DNA sequence: GATCATATTGTCCAGACAGT
DNA sequence: ACTGTCTGGACTGGTCGGCGCTATGATC
């Protein structure tokens, strides 16, 4: 792979649906969404996602 | 190969060329100093191109 | 890079049927058939004319003077 | 030599096989006396040298 | 062509052929198989560089005739059998 | 419909390497670094501040020329990979960076200097074989069939080894039996 | 002590002293890779 | 433009050792 | 007297060939 800017991907992902972990604390029932190895957030429903 | 990252040729000429750098923009530093110190503040200004 | 002259097994003299070879089989004919009416029974010589690849061409054009 | 038929069938069929680099001719060295190291005066070390 | 002897027994003759191979001298030993009076003929090449062109050989008669006769006997039956195989060749071609 | 023969696979997968080629990797970084990269350091590096009373030196934009040769006469001419490899050169092109002086806080007016010379990897997009067809690189004494992706060093041939290492900034967890313990390790 | 000498692009003949060249390089397309070019005498060759 | 001092200070096995 | 910890060490032989590397800043 061809490296792409970071940004963009983590915009793209905040729209789509993904609530900041600032916002919403990880929880038992959340999926944890990483990217690039670093936790960004959490999702209700991973599989849709 | 999921926790396994490829150090293609770009990245290790990034670093070679970060190191050079570092190491031109040091020198670069002496010898600015140095021609301050020597010739004096009325060369130096007189002409900064 | 060019066609032996002879066949490495049996000393069979193929060169000079080699460009009527390659021109027939780029034409769109069997290269058996041509090997046959060429006179390339035993597999020996057949070898030696279907598994030879042209290369002269690419050499020329570089000098060395 | 002997002309006769021999009393196996022999397989015999078209290999591709491949000359390496490993020639005897760039391999053969033969040392009676010669130059020495300078440090140990011992014989020195290559087929080269 | 060169002759060479090894050793010469009272009836064994051991010799050396310089500039030769294995086509004369396998024919020469089965000629020499043909007479009814050698008991023992046989050749080898002892080694194939060294002495490619330098067969060994051996014949062994019974007494009755010295192994340098048969070994001449033999050379004119092939001498003689190649002169017949030539003219009947001739002859086929014409 | 019936199913795809392997054929047709083979087909598109030929497809595949017509297009990319056998050495992307190579080129896909050296295309990379060129664009971007040299700017990322130079971003990062920021400006050199010496030791001379509210005076600074700014660094701007940095641009690669085309690979050429300064002879010692004082002539300069274009550089072919040829040329380096039958004189022992080194095939590389000139490396141009915009330095903006600051004056009592005020930014003058930039001047762009050679900051030095930066290898060229071989079918690169700063190599002059690029685009070229199967002729012009004949003409210029290089085979058609080489797939380039490498650096010419003082007229020899040297290729860069890609290295595998572990992920960057992820943590892998492991147990140690030996030593009877829970031990994570992370690269930063 | 002169010497003759081939161009490498241009092909064409160079002459120049190579004991006080200023700079070895061709007239006429400026090349500055040469070639010695083959002596006109004989050599024997064994055919194999 | 030529010279001259100076140039920085990879796991595992076995033996010795503080700690309890 | 045991027990976990710090430190030192050695890391199969030969052969082939290649490819770099062995100064620099400041007067006079
Ligand atoms: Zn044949
Ligand atoms: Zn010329």
């Amino acid at each position: 792979t061809t490296g792409i800017p970071e940004r963009e991907v983590r915009e793209y992902l905040m729209k789509m649906g993904v609530v900041p972990i600032e916002e919403r604390r990880p929880a038992p029932g959340l999926y944890r969404v990483y990217l690039n190895g670093v936790l960004i957030g959490t999702v209700e429903d991973g599989r849709k996602l | 190969y999921a926790n396994k990252r490829l150090k293609l040729a770009g990245d290790l000429l990034k670093d070679l060329f970060r190191v050079a750098f570092g190491q031109l923009v040091k020198d670069m530093q002496y010898q600015m100093t140095k021609t301050y110190q020597r010739k004096g503040e009325r060369y130096t200004f007189e002409n900064i191109q | 890079m060019i066609v032996p002259v002879r066949c490495f097994t049996c000393g069979k003299v193929l060169a000079d049927k080699y460009y009527e070879f390659k021109k027939r089989v780029e034409a769109g004919e069997d290269p058996g058939k041509v090997l046959d009416d060429l006179g390339v029974e035993r597999y020996c010589c057949r070898r030696t004319l279907l598994s030879h690849v042209e290369l002269i061409d690419q050499v020329m054009v570089y000098k060395v003077y | 030599i002997t002309g006769r038929r021999l009393e196996a069938d022999i397989f015999i069929g078209v290999i591709y096989y491949q000359r390496l680099h490993h020639m005897v001719a760039d391999k053969m060295h033969a040392r009676s006396r010669g130059p020495v190291q300078v440090l140990t005066k011992q014989p020195t070390e290559g087929r080269a040298r | 062509m060169r002759i060479e002897v090894i050793r010469r027994e009272e009836n064994l003759l051991e010799f050396y052929l310089e500039g030769e191979d294995h086509t004369f001298a396998n024919l020469l030993t089965e000629t020499l198989h043909e007479n009814e009076h050698v008991t023992f003929a046989g050749y080898t090449i002892e080694h194939p560089i060294t002495m490619a062109r330098k067969p060994r050989f051996k014949v062994v008669t019974d007494g009755k005739i010295t192994p340098e006769k048969a070994l001449e006997e033999a050379a004119q039956k092939i001498f003689d059998r190649a002169r017949e195989v030539l003219e009947a060749w001739k002859a086929a071609i014409e | 419909e019936p199913t795809l023969t392997p054929d047709e696979l083979w087909l598109v997968m030929e497809s595949y390497w017509k297009e990319k080629g056998f050495v992307r990797q190579h080129l896909d970084s050296y295309n990379a670094f060129i664009d971007h990269g040299l700017q990322d350091v130079v971003n990062e590096f920021g400006e050199v501040v010496p030791d001379i009373p509210n005076f600074k030196v700014k660094f701007g934009k940095i641009r690669i020329g085309q690979p050429e040769f300064q002879e010692a006469q004082g002539q300069r001419r274009p550089l072919y990979p040829m040329d380096a490899r039958i004189r022992n050169l080194t095939y590389s092109a000139p490396l141009y960076l915009e330095m903006i002086p600051v004056v009592n806080g005020i930014e003058q007016e930039p001047v762009e200097v050679r900051i030095g010379e930066l290898p060229i990897m071989l079918k690169s997009k700063a190599c002059r074989l690029y685009g070229l067809s199967d002729e012009e690189l004949i003409k210029l004494g290089e085979d058609p069939k080489d797939p380039g992706g490498y650096f010419i060093i003082n007229g020899s041939e040297r290729v860069i080894v890609s290295i595998e290492d572990l992920a960057p900034n992820k943590t892998l967890v492991e147990r140690d039996e030996r030593q009877n313990k829970v031990v994570a390790k992370v690269f930063s | 002590a002169t010497a003759v000498y081939r161009c490498a692009k241009c092909g064409k003949e160079v002459e120049l002293d190579l004991a006080t060249a200023r700079e070895v390089r061709c007239p006429y397309c400026g090349s500055k890779i040469l070639y010695k070019p083959r002596p006109r005498v004989a050599r024997r060759v064994k055919a194999i």
